[PDB]
This record gives structure tokens, C-alpha cells and sequence, in this order.
């Protein structure tokens, strides 16, 4: 099988599952991306609001493709090659377009193939010049590619014995069919090539003239009929065809009017009857139900996956034209036109003049409205889809709080059911768990006190709460006070719901209730974030059952899993992984596939090699011989693959590759080996010791490389060993903490919004409860027990709220029906 | 195909698919000049708005007129009218129905006459 | 293929329709459920041109509902087995095509398509081309095919299609 050869071979994991292979370049190549890379990505302004790097992408591209260095091991240890400006995402940017690269030159070198070929072919009988070869290999965006072999089909597409050298299923355009019928000339005879033309327009000038032929082209006509065009007029409309599609097809048109596009091109938009009466305000489409002449530069981040989305549905039909609602067919008619006023002039340049407008009209309008729509869409794909990073970067950008041992409090509506909770160890295995079923208020005291009870036998540092409705606000007190007799957190439970129905926790957690394994992971999420989300969010389906975005089910998929799975490999690279943890607890077994080199092939293989020796990670050296495990990947692994140093060198708990432990020891060396093993361990005695710049020239000299930024993680790393930099632990602020339990958000929490309500009970105006169950205080300035009754169901607008009192003022009043 | 599989379509006119176009659109303005349509409806639309060599009641009729007079099949009547093929041998490779039953050069004929119209 | 035939149908009208507009609300229902519907003996169903005649409405006995016998003339697309029909190719995968005749989701597999066709996954319009890339099928290609397995479902009609013939390919 596979799974035997991406465990056998000695590339990092993930260049054996990229589509592409991998492969090495040659300096000139690995030149020819990275101002090609640094252009299509990195320079170009979006159509949508959202130098010297080119070295530094050249140096990226030395690492992955040459010397096969991924990303992690690129941005920590290779720094000084790729910043400032390569930052670890954009290093995971340069890596996504080498695989864009990488197909256009397979696609390219298909493509030389094929022109040099039809050339084989028709020197052994139009002209395929060395310009039909030069463009080809001037092609730079898979989008030219497509130009290019679109003009190569018109012409020489009819040719199928290049290949005797299953028929061919002929063309439905009409141009086969004049061409058929020898009406080359007669486009011919218009009075320009249409390579001439698209000359004119790059260069906005009539540089190229028009080659007027002395001539009536009735006249002209007539010597062109046929059985297949009789009425000479039907000649004329052969010809203008032509002339059109060979305008169209013509690649220094089609460029030129697609920069246009780019710049100026407007965006209009009207509702299907369907969409003018589904389209209200709480509808998405209300900030665009009806547009006329929105540039497309002026469209918002996601403004045009929404559109294009309400468009899927079929709420609105839009199009996308470069004229206003002066057009661009008057700017351009000049550049094919003889200003002399002779008759027979006249009607060559009226057929001239018609025969452009329908490549406008028929052909170039169509193709590259629809181009730049696919073009803006994926500008409003990809910004969810870093929006959807962004939020999986603040997820995991926070420090375990300060072995914990941490007790969750986990409820759902907690009639019917009881509130759980689950403690766990200070390694992450569960402990003890408990219920607290919350008249029957006064028995809410005697849950109130077995909570003490239990906490003075074993002691949590803190105890989260799992924000899950409104009622967790006032439970927060409960067992806040439970402790005034130790911290409280209120932690959601987002990922806690999915790891309820995980059938994986299922597995760890058969005989524990719901509620007690969602009870289980919120003592686990602020034992270290990363460790759960690595267990959880373990496969496709779970990842995207979390919620990063409302639109996140409109975007690539497997795209969206990438730029999710990079912010784990970045997390996890820059924490480290301890490994002889892992293989006692498997718990933390799912984070080991997020180090580079590492993968779902290795780090199971890793792991089970291991149970093989039945032995313990003392030293990186043990995985490279006595794990036998090839010196090329381990030069990835290793330098974030944590061993606990006090299970012997100490520098295999550092962030400090294998290969530069002698370069630490010189570190340490000058602080004054074996004796310099704990003198900067147990204090950073002085810092001022270490001649760090003194060092970077002797590094100019011996170890060949500036390694000057190097040596400031190694002087840092001596300092504290794994310092985690992610954020410490801060409490929510109300406007989490309003979000959390309130399942929804300030762009829901619309000022203005006709809402559903509940009138509760009214203890001076009227009071009334949403089904959020936040507090809807209706005004008194508004308000009468017979005007508005109790128990009932109102349609509602709100004037004003907040976020810390849960107010969520209501109206009543048919006078707010309008704005 | 070259036999009728089931027993019921022989007695049921082919159209064009651009004579269902041109009357499917006729229930589109029908529709909204004054409920909404289905997904088949509109997809159909879609798929017989591409394939439409034909654009104007004349051409159509005429096309029809020319192709009830070459006394031919009523399921090749369509078939290839909506086909539109270009040389004889083609028609003859993509229905095994029509060959041995026409002579070549009238047929190339027809086809001129057909795309004539277009 | 685009038949317009006649057939029929029978309409449960209630008695709350049992107003003026009686036979305006029998050609509604007609109109709204049938159009669409996929009867595997009579293929899809795309529009009901006209109405022959509405029949004589028999009152259930004991049930209050009417049910109208209609006639009506509508058109039709049926996929006669080996039938060349002019596909328009969505979604490319190992296996082979799917592809959409118009109504009518269709499948080809990877061996009843060439082999000097094979399958080019990671280029973004994921498609099956040739060793020097002669002609492509990706998304949104006039593909023409061979329709030679038809398999109903009693919901849509699922064709399976092939290119071993001449004349079946990209237009």
C-alpha cells in the first residue's frame, strides 16, 4: 500500500500527499517563481477592498523544492532567509502558489508540445510564426494560457492528422461553416488583421492604419455567394462573424479588454419576482436588492460571495458591464476606422463598425463578465476563508491556564437533566465527576453545599462553567460563592458539543452521560487548548462542523480544510510536541501529525514503533538510530519534537535543532559542555556575556551562513526552555461573554431589527424575554395592561441595547415600521 | 434509437430544441406577466437556450416545412435538425438509423438548406 | 428525447375550490403538480403545453373530494439507450464523469471513456485530457456522448453515458 511508501520514504509527509510531486529546481526556474510567485501573489491589488522579497521567496523556494524544508522548519529556523517580510503564513502562501506554478508550466510544457507539433505539421505542407510560439512562451496567468489556446483552436484546431502522424465531434460555431465556404478572404479583406488591431488598443492609438480596399463591399460581395450563402447581404453577415470571432480570439484583444474589466467594470443588480418578495431586511440581500453602477473595486470583503449567492438561489439576476447605465464601444470604434469621407469608404467602414460591436456585444461582454465574476467570487471565497483562519488562530492563541487540576461545570437547560461535571488529572485522565440536579429552590441549597464538599477533597485551581444558555450568567455567583467559602472561568463549549457526538470520545467515554463528556473537555480545553482541538477536530467532518463563519459552507471546502490545517501546524510546531507523553496518553497521540516531516502516516508509525521497543524518549539521537528514522525528516522533526529532559543531553528539550548543538554549547562555552549543562539552566546569570554580533562574523567564517538571528534564539532559548508565546488566560469580556451565551452575534444584534418576542412577567413598564432569554425592557415612553397584554407574541423593533445588562429594548409600535 | 424501445412516443410529434425554446420562453413572459417555476423547468431553459440554432418563428417553421417534405423519420426529423450536422458521413456515424435510406448528395443538400437558414 | 405528447392525470380537488373558478383551480393543480415530476415510464415532464379536457369530476363517496380525469399535452425528455445527446459536463472525478443532459444527471466511467484519456486531478478545473493535452473535458464542456444504460429511480432518471464511438466529444 501507499500508507507503507509515505512511511517508507525520507520526504516530509506532506510533500508526498501534495497532488503534485515534488520536485527540485534548477536556480533559473526557482528564479522564473518567484517573481512570477511574488507578482500573481503578494503585489496585485484585489479588485475587492481587503520588492526585495523577491530574494527572500527565491530562498523559500531553495528550502521546499531543493533541499525539501517545510514550511515550520523554514519560518523558526531558517528566519533570516525569508524575514522581515515572510511571515510563517506567507512562507504557507508560497507554498500554495509553487503548486500554482507548478501547473502552469505542466500546462505550458503541454502546450509547446502541441504548437511544435501542429508546426511539424504544417511546414510539411495560417502562419504559425515564431510569435504563435513566443506568446505561448510568454504566458505568465493560467488565464493568458487559456487566450492563447482558444486563438490555437480557431485556427489550427481543424487539424486532427497531427495526431495519425474516433473522429474529431466538429465545432457547432458558425465560423466552420463560412470558413467552409472560403469567406477567409472577405475577412481578410476588411481592412485589418485582428492582430492589428489589438495593437491599437494596448497602445490606444490608431497605430496600426487600416488597409482600405478600393472597393464597394456589395460589389465585393458578389463574387463570394454560394449554395451555402446566397444574397450577397448574407456574405456580409459571414464575414462580420468572422471578423468578430477572430477579433475575439485574438489574445492582445482579449488582454487588453480585460484589464479594462478590471478597472472599470460596474456591477448592477435587479430581483426575480421570487426575490421581490423574499428579500427583506433580516434577508441578506437587502443591502443590495437593487444596484446600479457599483464598481467592482468598490465591493466589500464578502460582499460578492453574498450576491453570488443570492443569485445561486434565484433572488436576483445581476450582470457585470464596463459602460455606464461615452461607452467603451465609442472609445474603441475610432481605432478601426478611415476618417476619409468616400462612399465606398463608408460602407467599409460600416461594415468595419458592426462587425467589432458584436465581438463586443456577442463575444467579449459574455466571456469576461463571466471571467471576472469567477474572479471576484474567488476574492470573496478566499477572504472567508482567512477570516475562517483568523478565528482558528484567536482559538489557539491562548496559554494554558496556571499539572492543573481543573473541574467543569457542564449544563444543558437542566430541567429534565441534571448539570454535570467531570475533573481531570494534572496530565489530562479524568478523576472524579459529580451531579448537581439544580420549594424546590430551597433543595437548590443543598446542591448549592455538596459542591464544597467535594472541592475540599480534591482541589481545582479553577472551575470553568460551559456558557451553553443565559443561565449560565447567574451560575457563575453559585458556585463563585461556593469558593468565597481558586479561580471561576466561564468557558464555551462550542467544541464540547462536538465532542459529544464524536463517536471518538464515545470510545474514550462510554458509560459517561453527554453532559459529563462535555463536562469532560472544558477542564481539558483550559488545561491547553491546542491538545483538544488536535483530538477533536481530527477529522473533515468534525473540523467543519465548528463555526468560523455563516458563509463558510459557500467557500472550497478542501481549500478551507488547508488554511485550517495550517494554523495547526503552525500552533503546533511553535508549542512542540512531547512524544513519551503521548505514547502513555493517548489523549495528546493527535497532535504529533501537525509537525512537519510528521503526518496521519509517520505519527502513527512513530508511535508504533515505539510500542515495539516499549521504551521512553530520552534523546533526540534515539529517534534518528534506535528509530531508525532517516536523517532528511529528522532535520524537520527534531527541532520541535519535545523529550521531558527530567525522565542525557538537555538541549533535546530546547528549541534547538540537532544539527546546531554545537553552535549551543558555544553559547555556553563562553558563559565561563558537560559543566556548562546547568550554569545558564539555573539562572541567565548575565546576558551581556554572550558577544552575539562578535559571533555572526566568526559564523560568516565557520558554519557558513548569518545565523544572526539564529544565535538570538539560542541565547533566548538557554534563558527559559520552551517559552510559550501564546496569549496568558484573560477572563471574557461581557461582549464574549454577551455572544456566548446569547449564540449570536453583533451583526444579529441589529439596531433596528423586528424581532420575535415573549412577554414573562412586569415588575414599572413592560418586561419581556427574548428566545435568547435576554431581558427586553419595553419603554415607558412607549407605553396600559389592556393596550399590551401578558403571555402573548409581538412583533418588535429595537431603539437601543447593550451588552453587559442584557437589555434588548423592544417597541411594539406600528409607528417603527419604517426605519 | 434505430427501433422505438417503448410503445407509446410513435404517436407523439417531435419538437426542435429550439421550438421547445421558443415556447418555453412563451410560458416564461406567460408567467410573469401574471406562483414561480421549477427547478426542471428553468434548468431545461437553460440547457435548450444553449443548444437554439434558431431564433425567429419563419426559421423554424421553415425548418419544420423543409423536413416534413424530405419525407423522413419523425424521430430523425428532429435528431438531426436540432443536431445540425455538417457532412453527410457524420450524420451517417452518429444515427444508425438514417443509413442506407438517403443518397449522399441530397443529403449534403439538405443540410446546406438547414444551415441555410440559420 | 423533446417529445411533446399526451397523457394523463387525475386531480383530488376539495371542496373548499368548489366556487366559480372551479376548472381554474383544476388547470392550477395540474400545472403545479405534475411539472417537474419524473415518471420513469414517460421520462421528465418539462411543461404542459394545453389542456385537452378537463373529464367528468365523480365525487369520492364519503371523502368529499372531486377527482377531475385531465388530459393534457406536454412535453417530455426521455433517454432512449444508445442515444448521442449533447451533454454539459459539471463534476469530474476518479471514476469517471457526471454530467447534466439538461434535467437528467448522467455518469460515465473511466472505462467507457478513451484511454488516452486519464485523469488530470489538481489542476483547478480538475479534468480528463490526453498525454500532450490535444483536448480537454473540464467543467462547463458541450461534451456529446452515448447514452447506453438508463437506470430509473422512481425520482429523477440516472443515465449512464460512453465515448467508445465516433463523434463523441467535446464540441
Amino acid at each position: 500500500d501507499q500508507d507503507n511508501e509515505i512511511r517508507a520514504t525520507d520526504l516530509p509527509e506532506r510533500f508526498q500527499l501534495r497532488s503534485i510531486p515534488v520536485k527540485g529546481a534548477e536556480d533559473d526556474e526557482l528564479e522564473e517563481e518567484a517573481d512570477w510567485i511574488y507578482r500573481n501573489a503578494f503585489a496585485t491589488p484585489t479588485i475587492s477592498l481587503q520588492p526585495s522579497t523577491i530574494q527572500k521567496i527565491k530562498e523559500a523556494l531553495g528550502f521546499m523544492r531543493n533541499q525539501h524544508f517545510e514550511v515550520p522548519f523554514i519560518a523558526f529556523y531558517r528566519k533570516e532567509y525569508v524575514e522581515p517580510e515572510l511571515h510563517i503564513n506567507d512562507l504557507w502562501r508560497v507554498w500554495q502558489w509553487d503548486e500554482k506554478w507548478t501547473q502552469l508550466r505542466i500546462r505550458k510544457e503541454n502546450l509547446t508540445r502541441l504548437f511544435e507539433k501542429m508546426q511539424a505539421y504544417q511546414y510539411e505542407q495560417r502562419a504559425l510564426d515564431t510569435t504563435d510560439m513566443e506568446r505561448l512562451k510568454d504566458v505568465q496567468s493560467m488565464d493568458e494560457l487559456k487566450d492563447v489556446y482558444n486563438h490555437f483552436l480557431l485556427y489550427y484546431g481543424r487539424d486532427i492528422p497531427k495526431m495519425q502522424n474516433l473522429k474529431q465531434a466538429s465545432r457547432r460555431d458558425m465560423y466552420t461553416i463560412c470558413q467552409s465556404a472560403g469567406l477567409d478572404g472577405l475577412a481578410k479583406k476588411f481592412g485589418l488583421t485582428p492582430e492589428q488591431f489589438g495593437e491599437n488598443l494596448r497602445d490606444s492609438y490608431q497605430r496600426h492604419e487600416t488597409e482600405q480596399f478600393p472597393a464597394e463591399p456589395l460589389e465585393l460581395a458578389k463574387d463570394y455567394v454560394c449554395s451555402q450563402f446566397p444574397t450577397p447581404e448574407a456574405v456580409l453577415e459571414g464575414a462580420r462573424y468572422m471578423v468578430a470571432l477572430q477579433i475575439a480570439r485574438e489574445p492582445l484583444v482579449r488582454q487588453v479588454l480585460r484589464q479594462t474589466f478590471q478597472e472599470r467594470a460596474k456591477l448592477n443588480i435587479t430581483p426575480t419576482k421570487k426575490g421581490r418578495k423574499d428579500v427583506d431586511e433580516a434577508h441578506y440581500a437587502y443591502s443590495f436588492k437593487y444596484l446600479k453602477n457599483k464598481p467592482v473595486k468598490e465591493l466589500r470583503d464578502d460582499q460578492f460571495l453574498k450576491i453570488c449567492l443570492a443569485e445561486d438561489e434565484g433572488l436576483l439576476t445581476t450582470d457585470i458591464s464596463i459602460d455606464l447605465k461615452q461607452t467603451y464601444f465609442e472609445e474603441i470604434k475610432q481605432f478601426y476606422y478611415r476618417d476619409e469621407f468616400s462612399h465606398q469608404v463608408q460602407e467599409w467602414n460600416r461594415q468595419r463598425t458592426m462587425a467589432i460591436e458584436r465581438a463586443l456585444q456577442q463575444f467579449l461582454y459574455v466571456q469576461m463578465a463571466k471571467e471576472l465574476k469567477n474572479k471576484l467570487l474567488a476574492e470573496a471565497k478566499e477572504y472567508v476563508i482567512k477570516a475562517c483562519s483568523r478565528k482558528l488562530y484567536n482559538w489557539l492563541r491562548v496559554a494554558p491556564y496556571r499539572g492543573i487540576r481543573v473541574l467543569g461545570i457542564a449544563f444543558s437547560s437542566a430541567r429534565d437533566h441534571p448539570v454535570f461535571c467531570a475533573l481531570v488529572n494534572g496530565e489530562g485522565e479524568v478523576t472524579d465527576f459529580l451531579r448537581l440536579p439544580h420549594e424546590e429552590r430551597e433543595k437548590k441549597a443543598q446542591d448549592i453545599e455538596t459542591l464544597k464538599k467535594f472541592l475540599l477533597n480534591k482541589k481545582p485551581h479553577v472551575v470553568t462553567v460551559a456558557g451553553e444558555n443565559r443561565d449560565a450568567q447567574m451560575l457563575i455567583e453559585d458556585v463563585k460563592r461556593i469558593v468565597h467559602e481558586i479561580g471561576v472561568e466561564l468557558v464555551d463549549n462550542e467544541l464540547a458539543i462536538l465532542y459529544m457526538n464524536s463517536k471518538k470520545s464515545e470510545a474514550e467515554f462510554r458509560d459517561y452521560p453527554p453532559v459529563l463528556r462535555q463536562a469532560v473537555s472544558l477542564a481539558r480545553r483550559i488545561q491547553d487548548p491546542l491538545i483538544e482541538f488536535a483530538q477533536v477536530c481530527s477529522s473533515d467532518e468534525d473540523i467543519l462542523c465548528l463555526k468560523f463563519h455563516p458563509l463558510q459552507e459557500h467557500v472550497v471546502k478542501e481549500e478551507l480544510l488547508n488554511a485550517l490545517y495550517c494554523e495547526f501546524i503552525n500552533r503546533v510546531n511553535e508549542v512542540g510536541v512531547d512524544v513519551n507523553r503521548a505514547i502513555a496518553h493517548p489523549y495528546s497521540q493527535a497532535l504529533i501529525q501537525y509537525v512537519c516531516g510528521l503526518g496521519p502516516r509517520k505519527g502513527t508509525h512513530l508511535l508504533k514503533i515505539l510500542k515495539q521497543n516499549n521504551t521512553r524518549l530520552e534523546s533526540r539521537t534515539q529517534l534518528v538510530t534506535m528509530c531508525h528514522m532517516g536523517p532528511k525528516v529528522f532535520m524537520n522533526c527534531a527541532g520541535f519534537l519535545k523529550i521531558d529532559t527530567a525522565s542525557i543531553e538537555v538541549l533535546d528539550g530546547s528549541r534547538v535543532h540537532p544539527e546546531t548543538y554545537e553552535w549551543a554549547r558555544k553559547m555556553a562555552v563562553d558563559a565561563l559542555p558537560a559543566g556548562a549543562l546547568e550554569e545558564i539552566l539555573e539562572n541567565p546569570e548575565r546576558l551581556k556575556d554572550l558577544d552575539l554580533d562578535a559571533f555572526a562574523e566568526e559564523l560568516e567564517r565557520q558554519g557558513y551562513g548569518d545565523k544572526h538571528i539564529t544565535l538570538y534564539d539560542i541565547r533566548a532559548e538557554l534563558s527559559c526552555r520552551y517559552k510559550d508565546l501564546r496569549t496568558a488566560y484573560r477572563s471574557p469580556n461581557t461582549e464574549e461573554i454577551f455572544n456566548m451565551l446569547t449564540k449570536e452575534t453583533p451583526e444579529t444584534f441589529y439596531i433596528g431589527k423586528l424581532i420575535i418576542c415573549n412577554v414573562t412577567g412586569i415588575a414599572i413598564g413592560v418586561k419581556t424575554r427574548l428566545d435568547n432569554g435576554v431581558t427586553g425592557f419595553i419603554p415607558t415612553k412607549f407605553l396600559p395592561e389592556e393596550r399590551v397584554k401578558v403571555g402573548m407574541t409581538v412583533h418588535c423593533r429595537i431603539m437601543k441595547i447593550d451588552i453587559e445588562k442584557f437589555s434588548a429594548d423592544l417597541t411594539c409600535r406600528t409607528s417603527d415600521l419604517m426605519d | 434509437s434505430q427501433l422505438i424501445f417503448p410503445k407509446e412516443f410513435e404517436t407523439a410529434e417531435t419538437l426542435l430544441n429550439s421550438e421547445v425554446h421558443m415556447l418555453l420562453e412563451h410560458r416564461k413572459q406567460q408567467n410573469e406577466s401574471a406562483q414561480e417555476l421549477s427547478e426542471v423547468f428553468m434548468k431545461t431553459l437553460n440547457y435548450t437556450a444553449r443548444f437554439s440554432r434558431f431564433k425567429n418563428r419563419e426559421t423554424i417553421a421553415s425548418v419544420r416545412s423543409l423536413l416534413l417534405q424530405k419525407k423522413l423519420h419523425k424521430f430523425e426529423l428532429a435528431c438531426l435538425a436540432n443536431l445540425c450536422p455538417e457532412t453527410a458521413e457524420e450524420s451517417k456515424a452518429l444515427i444508425p438509423s438514417l443509413e442506407g435510406r438517403f443518397e449522399d448528395e441530397e443529403l449534403q443538400q439538405i443540410l446546406d438548406d438547414i444551415q441555410t437558414k440559420r | 428525447m423533446f417529445y411533446h405528447i399526451s397523457l394523463e392525470h387525475e386531480i383530488l380537488l376539495h371542496p373548499r375550490y368548489f366556487g366559480p373558478n372551479l376548472l381554474n383551480t383544476v388547470k392550477q393543480k395540474l400545472f403545479t403538480e405534475v411539472e417537474g415530476t419524473c415518471t420513469g415510464k414517460y421520462g421528465f415532464v418539462i411543461a404542459v403545453t394545453t389542456i385537452d379536457n378537463i373529464g367528468a369530476g365523480v365525487i369520492q363517496p364519503g371523502r368529499g373530494f372531486v377527482l377531475y380525469p385531465v388530459k393534457y399535452k406536454a412535453i417530455v425528455f426521455r433517454p432512449f439507450k444508445g442515444e448521442v445527446v449533447d451533454a454539459v459536463v459539471t463534476q469530474v472525478n476518479k471514476v469517471g464523469l457526471f454530467t447534466e443532459i439538461g434535467p437528467m444527471s448522467c455518469f460515465i466511467s473511466r472505462h467507457s471513456i478513451p484511454s488516452e484519456m486519464e485523469f488530470d486531478p489538481n489542476s483547478n478545473p480538475p479534468c480528463y485530457k490526453t498525454m500532450d493535452e490535444d483536448i480537454v473535458i473540464q467543467q462547463d464542456d458541450e461534451i456529446r456522448l452515448k447514452i447506453v444504460g438508463t437506470r430509473v429511480d422512481k425520482n429523477d432518471i440516472f443515465a449512464i453515458g460512453s465515448l467508445m464511438d465516433d463523434y463523441l466529444g467535446l464540441v
